[PDB]
RNA sequence: AGAUCAUCGAAUAUAACGG
RNA sequence: UUUUAUGAUCCCAGGCUGGUUUAAUAAGUCAAAGUUUAGCCAGAGUCG
RNA sequence: GCGAGAAGGGAAGUGUGUUUCAAAG
């Protein structure tokens, strides 16, 4: 889990083309959600090292802002009708950990099924 | 600290639910029914019938002193209640009250 | 007022002291660098005699016995890094260690470095306790080491939890345990025969007897300490002890030194 | 068959010589050594049926607890003393009347104490 | 004490699922078997704080009652409750021995 | 019948059982 | 033999809970760590 | 014959209360 919350430092970044990432299991899913919705080049598990590309339009990146939730202190759970009223009137990404593996916010409400908020793309106040 | 005079909550009558049972034929939850009666018990009466009594005293908690300082010059303190039957004499004046 | 001053030593703590000191100097008859006989017979034998473990070094003397007891505890030859010959010769260093602070006073650098040596050993025990039960037993009685179980988590009274000093209790005898001196279990203080008070501020080192930490046969009977009574197996006397280097209630573990 | 009568006055001088209240432990030695519950019955059979019977709760014998923690004796031991229930003459009379037929019981054809059994 | 709108969120209805089980059923391992017939198992539960949203934990040691006495030192086992109290200490069951140490 | 954070008064800690 | 910093021994004081509407893209679907007003449970015995 | 403390704050800290279940005198 703490290696997880070690890839926002890598991805984020401005003057670079590719970043290197540490090797996880639970870190190559993650990688799937985020290259579905455009914001992710692509990436390469180079053995003990992920190497990830960055995209970038009209200078800036596509990613500006990065808020992790989900800490391996502790642990955030969200009721299916709960979640709602957190993400409302936005156009973020979250990624939730359901049961039946890894997907988007806008899918679990969809299954009804209660989640687990781990970060947050592109997501403000 | 050896033999402090402690002090115990009070506790009157119990009175006994309505849905309760006379005798737990094999219980299948992991706890003992209620009874109905309780703590009272049922007596004839003298005109030869059935009504509720006061059992014998309940459990008189001799650990806490009289509230009302005026009692010694209406009642008498330090009473004891004795159990006579012909020369037979049975000892059960210690009322304790066991931990659940 | 008192002045505060070292306590004597006790009669027998320097007879045992000095008595360790003569096995460490022990040189048996065999050789160094696994000079076997085919070569040696190339030299003359007045070249031999330099050769020989009489004419050897401390270093190499100390390197000789490692071999031996690494061939007693060897699964293949050219084995160093399993966990059964790391614990005999972790064993050899920190005697060697002790052995030179007894001659060596004033070398206050190598007290924390002796501290590090004990701490490890201990991790080493808790690991091949749970891989293997069988072998941990068998390479105990061989170095006579008090065997210790890890089932539990230590507690955190240092009257009952466990001390890495005292692990080679029947090699060393005067390491086991002494008293407590923090604010009760102080000494008292007394008068020499020199027109003077004095205080101590360590207790004195008593000889402690044989049977410490060992099994007991009980009698059966119902009181407040047997609410249930004594298991059989008590009575014999057989029990296992899952702490058998516990110092017991009214007593602290021995000093680093 | 033919189950002899125990008289009264024969336990008086067992219950006396052990030692108005007396303390459980010396209580169980002694039986034995009389030998008037006669293989060789051993001193955890009594314990064994002590606790199986039910006698401290009937007898009461938590309630000397109270006296000494108060309040905190009221919890469970993770929610304390455990001496044993001081049995006195009438008490011993009882115990004594009922161990006396636990063991014939044992070996009969026709149980006494339990002869019944569920499913 | 919860209030009504602390018994919905689902930070509190997770802990109360973990400390749930059939029967009152607990979990716990064997830390002292001295005593006949008699083994303490040391229970660990879970609470919920709702100022700082964050579970921690605290153990909870009990005695409980073997027949056969196969449970020993170091051994996690299963206890259920009782609507009794037998003993001085005694206060639980024994079901089934999960995990058995060697020795 | 099971489970079910303790807080204030500045603070001062190891105690009870058997050889 | 048993408790003991996950507070054992131990001194003083405080009894636990519910109460409908309630503005703001803090638009609460239960008023969001903790705020109350008809109310629930509960509160020893004695004429010697 | 039946009803009547309907004016009770004196006791208690791991208690009083709350929550989950159960109860064919």
């Amino acid at each position: 889990m703490q290696r997880a919350c070690e890839m926002v430092v890598s991805l984020l970044r401005v003057d670079a083309l590719s970043q290197r990432c540490p090797f996880h299991v639970l870190n190559v899913q993650i990688l799937d959600l985020l290259q579905r919705e455009g914001l992710i080049r692509g990436f390469k598990v180079d053995g003990t090292k992920i190497d990830i590309l960055l995209k970038h339009y009209k200078g800036a990146p596509v990613i500006r802002n990065i808020r992790v939730v989900s800490k391996p202190s502790r642990d955030i759970w969200l009721t299916p009708h709960e979640l709602k009223f957190r993400t409302r009137f936005n156009t973020g990404l979250w990624i939730m950990q359901t049961s039946c593996g890894v997907i988007s916010h806008r899918d679990c409400l969809r299954m009804g099924i209660g989640g687990k908020m781990l970060m947050a793309i592109n997501n403000g106040y | 600290a050896f033999d402090r005079l402690r002090r115990l909550p009070n506790k009157a009558l119990r009175p006994g639910k309505c849905a309760g049972s006379l005798f737990p034929s094999l219980p299948a939850s992991v706890g003992d029914a209620p009874s109905v009666h309780g703590d009272f018990c049922v007596v004839r009466r003298a005109d030869g019938g059935f009504h509720l009594v006061p059992p014998y005293p309940p459990r008189i908690n001799r650990t806490v002193e009289p509230y009302p300082p005026s009692a010694g010059n209406f009642y008498e303190l330090n009473r004891q209640f004795k159990l006579q039957w012909k020369n037979v004499e049975y000892q059960f004046v210690p009322k304790l009250l066991p931990r659940p | 007022v008192a002045l505060k001053t070292r306590a004597p030593k006790s009669p027998w703590y320097i007879e045992a002291e000095k008595e360790f000191l003569n096995e460490r100097a022990q040189v048996p008859d065999a050789y160094i660098e696994r000079w076997h006989g085919e070569d040696l017979s190339k030299l003359s034998p007045a070249l031999r005699r330099c050769l020989h473990l009489r004419c050897a070094s401390s270093k190499e003397l100390h390197s000789w016995r490692k071999l031996q007891l690494c061939r007693l505890l060897q699964r293949r030859p050219f084995d160093t890094g399993s966990p059964a010959v790391q614990l005999a010769c972790l064993t050899e260093k920190i005697l060697n260690v002790r052995a030179h602070l007894l001659r060596h006073f004033r070398d206050q650098q190598k007290k924390k470095v002796l501290s590090i040596w004990l701490s490890r050993r201990h991790r080493v025990m808790k690991y091949l306790y749970r891989v293997d039960f069988n072998l941990y037993k068998y390479v105990c009685q061989q170095l006579r080491i008090k065997c210790v179980r890890f089932a539990i988590p230590d507690s955190r009274d240092r009257q009952r939890a466990i001390s890495p000093i005292a692990v080679d209790g029947d090699r060393c005898k005067f390491l086991i345990r002494q008293k407590l001196w923090k604010a009760r279990f102080r000494p008292r203080q007394l008068k020499q025969v020199d027109g003077k008070v004095v205080r101590f501020t360590r207790h004195p080192m008593e000889q402690p007897s044989s049977a410490w930490n060992l099994p007991k046969e009980h009698r059966p009977s119902l009181s407040r300490a047997w609410p249930y009574g004594v298991r059989e197996e008590r009575l014999k006397g057989n029990y296992v002890i899952q702490n058998p280097t516990a110092a017991g209630l009214g007593y602290c573990p021995a000093p680093l030194f | 068959s033919s189950l002899p009568r125990l008289l009264d006055s024969e336990l008086t001088a067992i219950f006396q010589g052990a030692a108005i209240t007396v303390s459980s432990n010396r209580l169980f030695k002694a039986l034995l050594q009389s030998g008037i519950l006669d293989p060789v019955v051993e001193f955890q059979k009594l314990c064994d049926l002590y606790e199986e019977g039910r006698f401290y709760r009937t007898w009461a014998g938590g309630a000397h607890i109270l006296k000494i923690s108060g309040v905190k004796g009221l919890a469970p031991p993770g929610g304390i003393d455990g001496t044993p229930k001081h049995m006195s003459y009438e008490e011993f009379r009882t115990f004594v009347h009922a161990v006396r037929v636990w063991l014939r019981d044992e070996r009969s054809p026709v149980p006494l104490c339990d002869a019944t059994v569920r499913a | 004490h919860y209030k009504t709108w602390q018994r919905n969120t689902a930070g509190y209805l997770r802990t109360f699922m973990r400390n749930k089980l059939p029967n009152n059923e607990m979990i716990g391992y064997v830390i002292n078997d001295k005593h006949p017939k008699s083994i303490r198992v040391a229970c660990d539960r879970f609470m919920y704080v709702m100022r700082y949203k964050k579970t921690f934990r605290y153990t909870k040691k009990v005695w409980a009652h073997d027949e056969e006495s196969e449970a020993r030192l170091g051994d996690v086992v299963r206890i259920q409750p009782l609507g009794y109290r037998i003993g001085p200490w005694k206060n639980y069951v024994l079901v089934r021995v999960l995990h058995k140490e060697p020795r």
